[PDB]
Formats: structure tokens, C-alpha cells, sequence
């Protein structure tokens, strides 16, 4: 997602 | 004793209490070399970078950035070095980090693939035959034997340095059923895994810091540190009481941001340093037990 915290 | 503080955490409930209070007293350092553009493509998460304070660094003139950390446990005595999943480009990377730190073990507790989703690149060799030569950092790596187990696999590699032919041998440990943002199926399974790397001599000071990754370097293996570390001070300060895994963790994130990313994830190493306590306060064979226990046989 690129974003360690996905959502 | 802490055996106490768990079972009140348990009934009142409050983890994520606990967690969401680390997070907010975590350190918070600057990220600049991170952060350059050159090194955007180095990094396998934008928000997952190592403070320039404890930075690896590699030897080569060019440009020196790994995403990886240093975690230098003074008090504990053992340094880890965390780091990303290598990235299809940063292969040749990690193996110069590898070998300039002269880590002699390596600890994968991610799968290449996980949930459809690629979290790490194929950065070691999977067939004798067919050795791996990175050629941006002279470097070869061959397989040389591997056991494979039910949940985790050895493997026995040799690093060869093009440049002066020297050669060494580094062992590959890779847990392969401990799903991201997950926990591992039992205490003992983790705990089996943790003393097969002790037994090693990965560990040891004579050698450098093992290098410890999953996909970002900071959940699985924040977990694994943090346990390790944990069993190393209650043996180290006589009293297994004496140990604050909180203030152990926040000591962790001095050197790295994010270790250890569930509330869940905070109660295994719990669990886990209760349980592998028994070793240390002197039942040596619990250990042979943790063995049966976790059916590496299959």
C-alpha cells in the first residue's frame, strides 16, 4: 500500500 | 512479579490501553537521510525510516543509506540490526551490510509472499545450483544445505567477497508461519525459534549483530528483539522480576520507530518472557519441552 497503516 | 501484572491486564483488558501509552512516549528522532529523494526508492514504506542516529551505514563511496537500524541493548549487552524486507534493488545492499557488520546470522520472520501481497524480495538462494552474485556490491551468495521443519527453516549459506575472495558462512533463520500484524501460534513455537538462533552462536559477541527483518522491521521483528532482550537482563540482573518490558520496549524505540505493532503483539512478548523465565530461573529442560511441543517435526 506504500503506507505501513493501511486501510 | 510480572506474572501478576499480566493476569491484571488480562481481566481488566486494558492492552491496547498499555499499547496506545507506549506509542505515545516513544522517542521521536530526526529521519533526514531517509527522507532524501535519491533514497525514496530505498525504502519499502513511507512512513517506516531508521533515525540518522542509529543508522547502518554502508561503506561505499556513493551513497551509504539501508533502511536499517542499529539497536545496541547496552545494559542487555547484544546489539541487533533491523531492517526492511530488502527491496529488488537494496538485495545487493543488505548482503553489504551483512557482511561490512560481520553479522554472521540472519533472522526472516516474514514470507516473501503474504496475503497476495509481495513484502519482501527473493534476496537469498533457494537451489544450490543456482547462486545469487550481486555485482553493485561484489558479493556471492551460495546455499549450502538447509533443514527444513515444520514451521521454520535453517538454512547454511556462504557469503564470498569477489573482491578479496574471502569467504564466510552465515545462517539464515526463517519462521515461516508468523503472519504480519500477527502472533506466533504458541509461546513454545517462538521460543524453540529463539533458542535454535541462541544455540547457533549467531548471538554471540565475538560476532556482529544478528541482523533481524520482516516486511517493515519493526512489528515481528520489534516482537522478537524485544523477548530476546527481556530473557537476556532477567538472567543478566539475577531477578526475574526485575524486568519492565515496557521500559524495555521504550528503550528499543530509541533505536528504531514503530517496534512491536499490535496491542496483541505486546501480549505474546509477555506470554513469551513469562514463559521462557522458566529457563532461566534454572529448569534447564522446559527447553525440551518447547521442542515437543511445537511439532518442528512434520
Amino acid at each position: 500500500k506504500e503506507y505501513y497503516t493501511v486501510k | 512479579e510480572m506474572e501478576k501484572e499480566f493476569e491484571q491486564i488480562d481481566k481488566s483488558g486494558s492492552w491496547a490501553a498499555i499499547y496506545q501509552d507506549i506509542r505515545h512516549e516513544a522517542s521521536d528522532f530526526p529521519c533526514r537521510v531517509a527522507k532524501l529523494p535519491k533514497n525514496k526508492n530505498r525504502n519499502r514504506y513511507r512512513d517506516v525510516s531508521p533515525f540518522d542516529h542509529s543508522r547502518i551505514k554502508l561503506h561505499q563511496e556513493d551513497n551509504d543509506y539501508i533502511n536499517a537500524s542499529l539497536i545496541k541493548m547496552e545494559e542487555a549487552q547484544r546489539s541487533y540490526i533491523l531492517t526492511q524486507g530488502p527491496l529488488p534493488n537494496t538485495c545487493g545492499h543488505f548482503w553489504e551490510m551483512v557482511w561490512e557488520q560481520k553479522s554472521r546470522g540472519v533472522v526472516m520472520l516474514n514470507r516473501v509472499m503474504e496475503k497476495g501481497s509481495l513484502k519482501c524480495a527473493q534476496y537469498w538462494p533457494q537451489k544450490e545450483e543456482k547462486e545469487m552474485i550481486f555485482e553493485d556490491t561484489n558479493l556471492k551468495l551460495t546455499l549450502i544445505s538447509e533443514d527444513i521443519k515444520s514451521y521454520y527453516t535453517v538454512r547454511q549459506l556462504e557469503l564470498e567477497n569477489l573482491t578479496t575472495q574471502e569467504t564466510r558462512e552465515i545462517l539464515h533463520f526463517h519462521y515461516t508461519t508468523w503472519p504480519a500484524f500477527g502472533v506466533p501460534e504458541s509461546p513454545a513455537s517462538f521460543l524453540n525459534f529463539l533458542f535454535k538462533v541462541r544455540e547457533s552462536g549467531s548471538l554471540s559477541p565475538e560476532h556482529g549483530p544478528v541482523v533481524v527483518h520482516c516486511s517493515a522491521g519493526i512489528g515481528r521483528s520489534g516482537t522478537f528483539c524485544l523477548a530476546d532482550t527481556c530473557l537476556l537482563l532477567m538472567d543478566k540482573r539475577k531477578d526475574p522480576s526485575s524486568v519492565d518490558i515496557k521500559k524495555v520496549l521504550l528503550e528499543m524505540r530509541k533505536f528504531r520507530m514503530g517496534l512491536i505493532a499490535t496491542a496483541d503483539q505486546l501480549r505474546f512478548s509477555y506470554l513469551a518472557v513469562i514463559e521462557g523465565a522458566k529457563f532461566i530461573m534454572g529448569d534447564s529442560s522446559v527447553q525440551d519441552q518447547w521442542k515437543e511441543l511445537s511439532h518442528e517435526d512434520l
